[PDB]
């Protein structure tokens, strides 16, 4: 007993000593109005706000459904075709078209070209894990959301495949954190949110 | 060595920062507390700050914010501009 | 195990008992003290040069008991053990070992010269000795075998590594891994294993000298996680991230002392 | 006020106590024993061993012999008691058979005395107090003898004709050492306690009293000089200062000092704490602290 | 036994590989050379006796900028004024921007200064053997750095309005500096396999 009774006598002081160390070397840093963290002298230490660009305090570990999935079942979740399929037409309600003229058939394979360039990379970057902390719980904004409006399977979607795809493109390009353009300065931004992005094409793909 | 920046080509974020809100409300507080021209129908308050907050909500409060860049240049923002 | 025992100090660790000094006049002197002797006689009988450009010189016989306690755990023959000695001392020593059929496995190491030029800077009068003990220091410290100078004993533990499949799924490829016990690397990937694309260490000091500077940042991040996570620990990738960039943001590794 | 115990050393050991490995030495033999006769206790010992620098030389052992000055190989001291001839010296350390291993280590030890080589030089290599003095031999010899009768193992006996007794102890000391480098036992444990002693209100009020009387005999001694000169008459209670320890204990017991308000600055804090009469229970737990 | 021979085959996975990377031109044939395919092009008595003319050249694709680099071994151990200043005329004869000379082990101070002195715009780099004979570039922990034209250099100092000093430095003695052959002042963009969220780009200069 008298061991964890002195090992508690230490953590009472030492712990404090080590604390001041860090502070006395990090007071220097802070986030400049440019969207970058810099030294006293201006010597810059990060080009984001923490590589992410976001405030730690507003974040919720999240999950990538689209990762630990078998290619075989991947296709059974996102991919769509006219090959002995056309099962969605049972949901297109109200209003099918039907199929109208090209365009649609084409949007459907273009969405997956990018939802697919995301399945391969990652990985090629992330080991195997899936749970990672992103800003804004998306898995929740949809529930509750199916509380606010409800509507069950019985009610098919008054939407349109040509909308949800525009929906994003217009509201991912609203998620800017590095301003602005200022061409090429739009690059630091395109991939300073690239991770958060593959989420929005995985939980809102057609 | 300043440089000043174009009220037309502003870079920084259109939204008002965690810290700024805190500084503005701090600033008008002192102002009004110092008998000053209050810019919104007095709701019937007493607290030189709880009043300033009545102002902020209606974005009817003076004061602007000069945001110094690393360069040495700056930007000026209007409380009514900000978000 | 090919590698397990292919990257260890090794050197003269099998002897540890040891070094004996016997004075034997004629090149055909012995005694014992055991058996042997016979083997020595057989080596001389083959008179394939006994005389040699020189003759019979080497009144400083020295013996070596190689423990079969480390002869099994590390694939070592007796013709190798004393097969690389004379690859760093010219011909100043003549080794004569025996087959594995022996019960003690011993190896001799004589010294010949005279009539040598002798000299210089520093005389030696009384008495053929010191110069000896000194030689031992180098012998026992050099050095054949995949002994990565400095690299002490190693270990092997199954590390549950996660891999991918052509399927999609991921699997837990329980592969083996060695756990060093001290510096250093560099001559450590030169090995046949090994593996260069993945070898790791605990001395950033060195990782900066032998990988990248960017590399060494990742090293910190990882080495700090392993400090405050096991177990159940308040981690934020952000603040950890920042400490690292501050350390490796001006090139050299800026320490954070009191 | 309540005096409070203390736990320093033990003395009279007989204590391995090693270290490593900055490193400089390798294997010590502290003794710090000293009478003990009823107060005094100033003195130490310690002796080295070394075993580094694979280039220098063969692992050789030395000694210190307080309070001056440097390192002094062992054979040098046996040759300074009454045992100069070799062999006999080893008899005090080890006992053949033997067991050359434990002895061998001597080789390097003896070599240090390959110049001694009798009794003259021995006492000679001892001129280093000090504050610059001597001149030179004869004097040096005298100092050596004094040391052997007060410094060199001050307990045992401080008489004159007893140098054959201190001849074995050293052998005994270094007997222990050898047992550890050869790895034949284990370095004594400083944890005791079992070996440390508590200095109650007795041995404490000893070292003080003594440290105030020896000034008596000094302050008065000076008075005699002034009397014999110009004065005389003889003596009488004319001197014997009254305010010498009377006031010289008040502010030495009252505080944690041991000779105030003299210069004695850093003189270990008391040990003198006020009573602490919060609860009866407490009072008692105070008259039993160290 | 012939261990010190095979051990150099890897000096062509640490060399012809060291190109692009940079931007020079090397044949995808000289990058997929197996253990024996190496002994093939090189005809040595044995068995052993190797050496010969181990060391060739190469051309770039970046068109202008100039000029060209020369890979050249030794293979003479310990070097060495009797192999240095004497192997520069060659470097001035075919005209090259710069080249490499390797060694093992150690190099004398004398033959280190009496060179990079009249070299002028050219350069002597840098490596040796029993050291960087395995491309570190290929390492979980080592992100790929890519060079920055002087034009692109001026970009950063605008978009981020900085000074050539206010950036993340890199010591010369860095195996990745030496590798790409950074000189004091150039600026190297690196794309970090960060998280981060994303693929965060960092930048660094030299010192």
């Amino acid at each position: 007993g008298r061991e964890g009774l002195i090992d508690t006598a230490v953590k009472t002081a030492e712990t404090g000593y080590i604390q001041r160390r860090l502070v006395k070397a990090m007071e220097d840093v802070m986030v400049r109005y440019d969207g970058t963290v810099r030294n006293a002298m201006g010597d810059i230490i990060q080009f984001a706000y923490g590589e992410d660009g976001l405030d730690a305090t507003l974040v919720e570990y999240q999950v990538f459904d689209s990762l630990r999935l078998s290619t075989k079942q991947f296709e059974k979740k996102y991919r769509i075709d006219l090959m002995e399929d056309r099962s969605l037409s049972l949901y297109m309600e109200n209003s099918i078209e039907n199929d109208s003229s090209v365009q649609d058939l084409l949007d459907e394979e273009y969405t997956q070209l990018v939802a697919d360039r995301e399945l391969l990379c990652k990985f090629i970057f992330p080991k195997g894990d899936a749970r990672w902390p992103l800003p804004v719980n998306v898995q929740r904004i949809i529930q509750n959301a199916l509380q606010i409006f409800h509507l069950e399977a019985k009610k098919p979607t008054d939407l349109l495949p040509s909308d949800i795809i525009n929906g994003l493109n217009e509201l991912i390009a609203k998620l800017t954190i590095f301003r602005g353009s200022d061409r090429i300065t739009r690059d630091v931004q395109n991939n300073a949110t690239l991770l958060f992005q593959i989420l929005l094409r995985s939980k809102f793909a057609v | 060595s300043g440089k000043a920046v174009a009220k037309e080509d502003r870079t920084t974020t259109p939204y008002m920062t965690k810290y700024e809100r805190a500084r503005i409300l701090g600033t008008r507080a002192l102002q009004i507390s110092m008998n000053a021209p209050v810019l919104v129908d007095l709701e019937g308050e007493t607290d030189p700050l709880q009043i300033a907050m009545k102002e902020l909500a209606q974005k009817k409060i003076p004061l602007l914010v000069r945001r110094y860049l690393p360069d040495g240049s700056y930007e000026d923002w209007s409380v009514a501009e900000l978000i | 195990k090919n590698v397990q025992t292919q990257i260890e100090h090794t050197t003269l660790s099998t002897v540890t008992s040891a070094t004996e000094i016997h004075y034997d006049p004629d090149p055909q002197d012995t005694v014992i003290e055991e058996d042997k002797d016979f083997v020595e006689a057989f080596f001389a009988i083959p008179d394939e040069e006994v005389e040699e450009n020189l003759y019979k010189q080497s009144p400083w016989l020295l013996r070596l008991e190689l423990d079969r306690a480390k002869m099994l755990d590390k694939k070592l023959s007796m013709s190798d053990v004393a097969g690389k000695i004379a690859e760093s001392f010219e011909r100043d020593l003549f080794t004569i070992w025996s087959e594995d059929n022996a019960d003690k496995l011993i190896i001799r190491c004589r010294i010949i010269r005279d009539d040598d030029r002798k000299a210089e800077d520093d005389d030696n009068m009384i008495e053929e000795d010191v110069f000896l003990k000194t030689i031992e220091g180098h012998m026992l410290e050099s050095i054949s075998l995949r002994g990565v100078p400095n690299i002490t004993r190693v270990y092997m533990m199954e590390h549950k590594i996660v891999r991918q499949i052509e399927d999609g799924t991921f699997e837990r490829a329980d592969e083996w891994v060695l756990e060093t016990d001290g510096i250093n690397l560099t001559e450590a990937m030169t090995v046949e294993g090994v593996d260069a694309t993945r070898t790791y260490s605990n001395s950033f000091v060195e990782i900066l000298q032998i990988l990248g500077i960017e590399a060494t940042r990742s090293a910190l991040l990882k080495e700090l996680r392993n400090v405050i996570e096991f177990d159940g620990s308040y981690v934020n990738y952000r603040h950890l991230a920042l400490l690292c960039d501050v350390m490796t943001s001006r090139g050299h590794l800026m320490a954070i002392t009191r | 006020k309540v005096i409070i115990a203390q736990e320093r050393s033990a003395a009279n050991i007989v204590q391995v106590f090693k270290k490593a490995a900055p490193s400089p030495i390798a294997y010590v033999a502290e003794i710090r024993s000293a009478l003990e006769r009823g107060s005094r206790l100033i003195s130490s010992m310690q002796i080295k061993l070394m075993a580094r620098n694979t280039e220098n030389s063969g692992q050789t052992i030395r000694a210190t012999l307080p309070y001056i000055r440097s390192d002094i190989p062992i054979v040098i001291v046996f040759r300074a008691l009454g045992v100069v001839p070799d062999r006999d010296i080893l008899e005090h350390i080890c006992y053949d058979p033997n067991d050359f291993q434990m002895l061998e280590m001597m080789k390097p030890c003896i070599e240090e005395a390959f110049v001694i080589q009798d009794k003259d030089i021995a006492l000679d290599y001892i001129g280093k107090r000090g504050s610059t003095t001597g001149v030179t031999r004869e004097k040096r010899l005298r100092y050596a003898h004094d040391i052997l009768q007060k410094e060199l193992l001050p307990h045992i006996t401080t008489m004159e004709g007893f140098e054959t007794r201190k001849a074995f102890f050293l052998g005994y000391m270094i007997h222990r050492m050898l047992l550890c480098a050869l790895e034949r036992r284990e370095p004594d444990d400083r944890d005791h306690f079992g070996k440390k002693r508590l200095d109650l209100a007795g041995p404490l009020l000893a070292s003080l009293f003594r440290m105030l009387f020896r000034k008596m005999t000094r302050d008065v001694y000076k008075y005699m000089q002034k009397c014999v000169e110009t004065n005389r008459e003889f003596n009488l209670t004319l001197a014997v200062k009254s305010n010498i320890i009377t006031n010289g204990l008040r502010y030495s017991l009252a505080t944690g000092n041991w000779g105030d308000q003299k210069r004695s600055m850093v003189n270990r804090v008391g040990v003198s704490q006020v009573l602490n009469r919060y609860t009866f229970a407490s009072t008692l737990s105070h008259l039993r602290r160290t | 036994e012939e261990k010190n021979i095979v051990r150099v085959f890897r000096a062509w996975k640490t060399a012809h590989q060291l190109v692009h990377d940079r931007g020079y031109g090397v044949s995808q044939a000289e990058l997929d050379l197996t253990l024996d395919q190496f002994k093939a092009m090189h005809c040595g008595m044995g068995r052993n006796l190797d050496r010969t003319t181990l060391s060739f050249y190469a051309k770039p694709s970046n068109d202008s900028n100039k000029g060209t680099i020369y890979i050249e071994f030794a293979k003479e151990p310990s070097v060495g004024i009797k192999e240095m200043r004497t192997f520069v005329h060659t470097l001035g004869d075919h005209n090259h921007k710069t080249g490499i000379l390797i060694y093992a082990n150690s190099m004398t101070p004398s033959a280190a200064k009496i060179i990079a002195t009249v070299t002028g715009q050219f350069t002597i780099e840098t490596f040796q053997e029993s050291d960087l004979i395995v491309n570190i570039t290929h390492h979980e922990l080592v992100p790929k750095h890519i060079l920055l034209s002087p034009d692109e250099k001026k970009e950063l100092l605008d978009r981020y309005k900085l000074r050539e000093t206010q950036l993340p430095r890199i010591q010369l003695a860095d195996p990745v500096a030496r590798y790409l052959g950074l000189k004091r002042g150039e600026v190297v963009k690196i794309v970090r396999r960060s998280e981060t969220s994303g693929r965060y780009n960092s930048y660094r200069i030299c010192a």
